[PDB]
């Protein structure tokens, strides 16, 4: 259905009439194709720059007496609802997450045969935790029938188990505060149905049906459609007792009024019975067109299966009376989602959807787009209403109320609606709806919050963190497929704000990711779509960091190729709190060289005369790695200046280890000597020298190597917890915290797991759990090893020793004297 | 064609491409099989060395006086070796790793070849050089070899009508990209290489 930009602001004008969910369910379980059918029905097209589709928008429309059955306030027969897509595999655990959030409820899929799955079992019990409401389907029956050929009492025990198996794990991790949220059949919030044939059905639709051919109100109808009512055919009376007088068995309702039907078609269609077809599809009123008349086999059943109960239908059905609109759950979702006072200003614009309120909008993610390689905030209004224009107080995930740490007071450029794949572009944006931002994506990495008030908190934040602590070198099998993967890396850094793709002096091409699985996806993605080339890729390598504990026990000095220039330095640890300080933008490359002295100074102890003679940040300028010029009386040190940075750039981002980005590295720089012609110190004389010496000096302050580490949060059934420490014993694994969700059986495992421990971590977590187990792992810090570097032995040598190898470097690590001038 | 057997030659930061020692006393050995002797090493980035080898050592403008122009080697690796990289940065200041090269001559040029203690490239020498020579600055169809500096390593400039006539194929010396402006490794030379690289005895006095 085509909308225009007014209609769709009319629309979300009236929030009442709003649904925002996404769909839970296995991939093997038909999710994609049961979405499918709901996009095919009431997806809203609208009469340039495309996007990844993050969400799609379907509009839904129903009777006066069909909104009154909805138990929550209401405006209108049209309803807009906002499907936010969802990963494949639980094991993207924090986009799984995203999703949930800005969703208030969410339709379950589950298998006729083999019911629920462990999967979507431990999803369902994360959207509770998020406090969301459940509607299930139960898919695939068409298994039951063609292949099993079951009973229709076999298949309503069947369905009777499943909703049962749900419910068990919906009463026990549903929040107390939202009352009885069990799905009943009888109630609607139950569907059954095929996909793959596009047919699916409800009890209220068949109530619907013999609402009247009974005399009773569809209320009274569908409850006896359900569970043990029985009508005796021969009586024609209704009962609730299975037997008749004589003590023969009476069929249920559902069996002989919605099975039944359903039944005799795939027995005549399947079986050929030309003779019957015909008088049994005038019976149900199911009329064919031209071609569909001369249809025979699963062919024909499938056309008359899907006009005769569309799929589609049943679900939007459910969705619209039995799923929560913005403004029913943001009251009882609004504490959970701030990080703050319950009684704030702004949690209490939340509670109640306040339009008027002070802007709070919540980011779950950056999209790709067309336009160039900016990347658009998608996310969900909860109070306030987003301008086009407006400036907004983008609080980033380490801001505090108080700080201006991670702090940017910028302007919206356009604020869009996200139709899948595309953009339209509107003026405001109410609080409780789905929506996208322009020029945004400078100041966000990921997740964020979106504000108007000096004093409003984050909303619940999604650790993320962009370290690439995995690599892969990457390579063409066909040279001449070199172009081809040289644009495809380009491409791929694009696709995703978290990957990262660069060239290493040796001109290797790397890629670089977050964890074992982004980077598999990212390197699948490459082969097959940004690149398309055959590739020859090595084993995935944890990144490493090079750095100093102590002061060089004697001064560095390196000699220029001509002889005619020297530099004096010496190398240094910097705190960790410096370090972090610069990694947190509080000590910033770009800041007043002044302003920032002050900081170094006042907060960390620094002498603001070294602090003031800040040459550069490094690697890439801005890195935990400092020059501090400390040379007294030296002409035209300012005219190779320009080279002693640039050297700097290159020897912190491989260093004299093994070639490992520096960390926490201050060098100083104590003397230079110059020749006074500036033919004989250009770049080519300065850049070697200074590399040289820094090398020299690094090596003369004791060096270590530093290893990523985890952070890894973990939700557990209490009786599969057991396994988490299992699992993590044996991977150097530090448990941080252990506690439990009050009421539930849910616990939640807190711990630090280095990175070169945590490959083909979550297969063995599942193992160990039964897949009850829901990780989630960000990086958290940088860990120097005790051990020496310089000892092949050690554990901190042998990894050196092995990527050494690995690089066709020099197995022993080169010494000092090596770097220091020769005499 | 004087590379030897095997894969195509080519320069790069990780090293010279399918050139091992055995390839080298190949090339070496049919180098000297065809009346051509060494004569020491020259020492330039990755684009000169693929110049060189491939086309061939061509005359050019070089920044000194116009009598002592010519194509400058080194006995000596270690000092060929200083100048075996880039000489300026690229944009981003990055100062690559350059490649050793063997040079060859035709023996049929060695009576051009002679030697001094004096120190090349300085005016009180010119008139001594030209003397063994026989002519005046520049050098033509011959060579000199002296100390480059006073008390320094020898140096060889070959005319460069010379220069042009010669054979230069890689040497199995590495140079090291994670320490240029480095010196010269003495356990990196290979045994078997240095075993090839005796030079040829020069006259000290006029032909
Ligand atoms: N380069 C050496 O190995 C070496 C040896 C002894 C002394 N030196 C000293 O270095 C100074 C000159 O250095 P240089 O000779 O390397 O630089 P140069 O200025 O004399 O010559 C310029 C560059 O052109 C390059 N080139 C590229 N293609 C070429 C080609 N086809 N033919 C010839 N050259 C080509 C050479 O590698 C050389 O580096 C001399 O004054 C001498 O004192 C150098």
């Amino acid at each position: 259905v085509a909308f225009t930009v007014d209609q769709m602001r009319s629309l979300m004008d009236k929030v009442t009439n709003v649904r925002n969910m996404s769909v839970i369910a296995h991939v093997d379980h038909g999710k994609s194709t049961l979405t499918d059918s709901l996009v095919q029905r009431a997806g809203i097209i609208s009469a340039g720059i495309t996007i990844k589709s993050t969400a799609i928008s379907l509009y839904s429309e129903m009777s006066d007496e069909d909104v009154k059955e909805i138990k929550q306030k209401t405006d209108g027969n049209s309803f807009l609802i906002n499907l936010i897509d969802s990963p494949g595999h639980v094991d993207f655990s924090s986009e799984v997450t995203a999703a949930l959030r800005v969703t208030d409820g969410a339709l379950v899929v589950v298998d006729t045969i083999e019911g629920v799955c462990v999967q979507t079992e431990t999803v369902l019990r994360q959207a509770l935790g998020e406090r969301i409401k459940p509607v299930v389907v139960i898919n695939k029956v068409d298994r039951a029938l063609l292949e099993l050929q079951v009973s229709k009492e076999d298949l309503y025990q069947t369905f009777a188990r499943t909703v049962e198996s749900v419910n068990v794990i919906v009463s026990t991790y549903a929040d107390e505060v939202l009352g009885d949220v069990q799905v009943y059949p009888a109630r609607g919030t139950v569907a059954f149905g095929s996909g793959l044939h596009g047919w699916a059905f409800t009890i209220r639709q068949f109530a619907t049906r013999y609402a009247k051919k009974f005399g009773v109100d569809k209320a009274k109808m569908m409850d006896r459609l359900w569970g043990d009512s029985f009508f005796n055919p021969k009586t024609k009376k209704w009962t609730n007792k299975d037997t008749d007088a004589e003590g023969k068995p009476l069929e249920r309702a559902f069996n002989m009024f919605i099975l039944d039907p359903i039944f005799r078609l795939f027995t005549a269609i399947m079986n050929f019975k030309k003779d019957e077809i015909p008088v049994l599809l005038e019976k149900l009123e199911i009329v064919l067109k031209g071609d569909e008349k001369d249809l025979e086999g699963k062919a024909l059943l499938k056309v008359v299966m899907r006009k005769f109960l569309p799929a589609a239908d049943a679900l939007l059905e459910m969705i619209v009376l039995h799923l929560p609109s913005p403004v029913t759950a943001q009251a009882y979702r609004a504490e959970q989602l701030y990080e703050g006072p319950a009684d704030d200003a702004n949690c209490i614009a939340i509670k109640n959807c306040d339009p008027k309120a002070d802007l709070m909008l919540y980011v779950s993610k950056m999209v790709p787009t067309s336009d160039k390689g900016r990347f658009y905030a998608f996310g969900r209004v909860f109070a306030g209403t987003v301008k086009s224009g407006q400036k907004v107080r983008i609080q980033g995930p380490n801001y505090v109320p108080g700080k201006k740490d991670d702090l940017f007071i910028k302007a919206i450029q356009r604020v869009v609606l996200m139709m899948g794949r595309f953009v339209e572009p509107i003026d405001d944006c109410p609080a409780g709806n789905i929506i996208g931002l322009v020029g945004i994506d400078q100041f966000l990495l990921k997740t964020g919050t979106l504000t108007t008030s000096e004093t409003a908190h984050n909303m619940k934040v999604m650790k993320f963190s962009v370290s690439p602590v995995v690599q892969v070198a990457v390579e063409v099998k066909n040279a001449n497929d070199l172009p081809k993967l040289v644009e495809g890396l380009k491409r791929l850094s694009k696709s995703d704000p978290c990957v990262l793709t660069y060239m290493s002096e040796s001109g290797e091409h790397i890629v670089a990711g977050t964890g074992e699985l982004h980077l598999e996806i990212c390197l699948q993605d490459l082969e097959h779509d940004h690149a398309g080339v055959p590739l020859k890729i090595s084993p995935p390598v944890v990144a490493y960091r090079e750095t100093v504990e102590s002061e060089s026990s004697q001064t560095a000095l390196s000699k220029s190729p001509n002889k005619h220039n020297r530099i004096y330095l010496k190398a240094e640890p910097i705190d960790e709190e410096v370090s972090l300080a610069i990694e947190n933008g509080i000590i910033n490359p770009r800041d007043d060289f002044k302003a920032r002295a002050r900081i170094m100074a006042d907060d960390y102890g620094w002498d603001v005369t070294d602090a003031r003679k800040i040459w550069c940040f490094g690697p890439d300028g801005n890195g935990p790695n400092l020059v501090i010029d400390q040379t007294k009386a030296v002409q035209y040190l300012h005219e190779i200046k320009d080279s002693v940075v640039a050297a700097f750039q290159w020897a912190t981002k491989e260093g004299p280890i093994f070639g490992e980005e520096m960390r926490s590295v201050r060098v100083n720089i104590l003397d230079v000597t110059l020749h006074a012609d500036a033919i004989h110190r250009g770049g080519g004389q300065i850049i070697p020298t200074m590399r040289r010496a820094t090398y020299a000096g690094f090596l003369l302050a004791d060096p270590k190597i530093q290893e990523p580490v985890f952070l890894v949060e973990i939700q557990c059934p209490e009786q599969a917890v057991g396994g988490i420490y299992s699992v993590l014993n044996k991977k150097r694994g530090q448990v941080v915290s252990e506690e439990q969700r009050p009421g539930t059986p849910l616990f939640t495992v807190k711990a630090y797991l280095p990175v070169n421990e945590s490959f083909g971590f979550t297969g063995e977590l599942r193992q160990a759990t039964g897949g009850q187990a829901f990780p989630q792992m960000v990086f958290d810090h940088w860990s120097t090893l005790g051990s020496d570097p310089l000892d092949p032995t050690s554990k901190a040598g042998e990894i050196v020793l092995a990527a050494r190898k690995r690089h066709g470097m020099k197995e022993e690590v080169p010494g000092w004297q090596e770097y220091y001038d020769k005499l | 064609a004087f590379l030897g057997d095997g894969g195509d030659v080519s320069f790069s930061t990780r090293g010279t491409q399918n050139w091992t020692v055995e390839r080298l006393l190949q090339a070496h050995r049919q180098l000297e099989e065809r009346g051509y002797v060494f004569v020491g090493y020259h020492g330039t980035f990755l684009e000169a060395a693929q110049s060189i080898v491939f086309g061939g050592v061509r005359a050019r403008s070089q920044d000194l006086d116009a009598i002592w122009r010519g194509f400058y080697i080194a006995g000596d690796p270690a000092l060929a070796y200083g100048y075996a990289q880039d000489q300026e940065p690229d944009a981003r200041g990055r100062i690559r790793n350059g490649a050793l090269l063997r040079v060859y001559v035709p023996r049929s040029s060695l009576p051009g070849f002679y030697r001094t203690s004096l120190t090349l490239a300085a005016p009180e020498a010119a008139g001594e050089v030209e003397r063994l020579i026989g002519h005046p600055l520049p050098l033509r169809l011959d060579a000199i070899t002296g100390p480059e500096e006073e008390g320094g390593h020898l140096e060889t400039i070959l005319g460069w009508p010379l220069a042009e006539r010669t054979v230069v194929i890689p040497s199995a010396i590495p140079t090291d990209p994670r320490n240029v402006g480095g010196d010269l490794d003495p356990s990196s030379i290979p045994d078997k290489e240095q075993a090839i690289s005796a030079l040829p005895d020069y006259a000290s006095q006029p032909g």
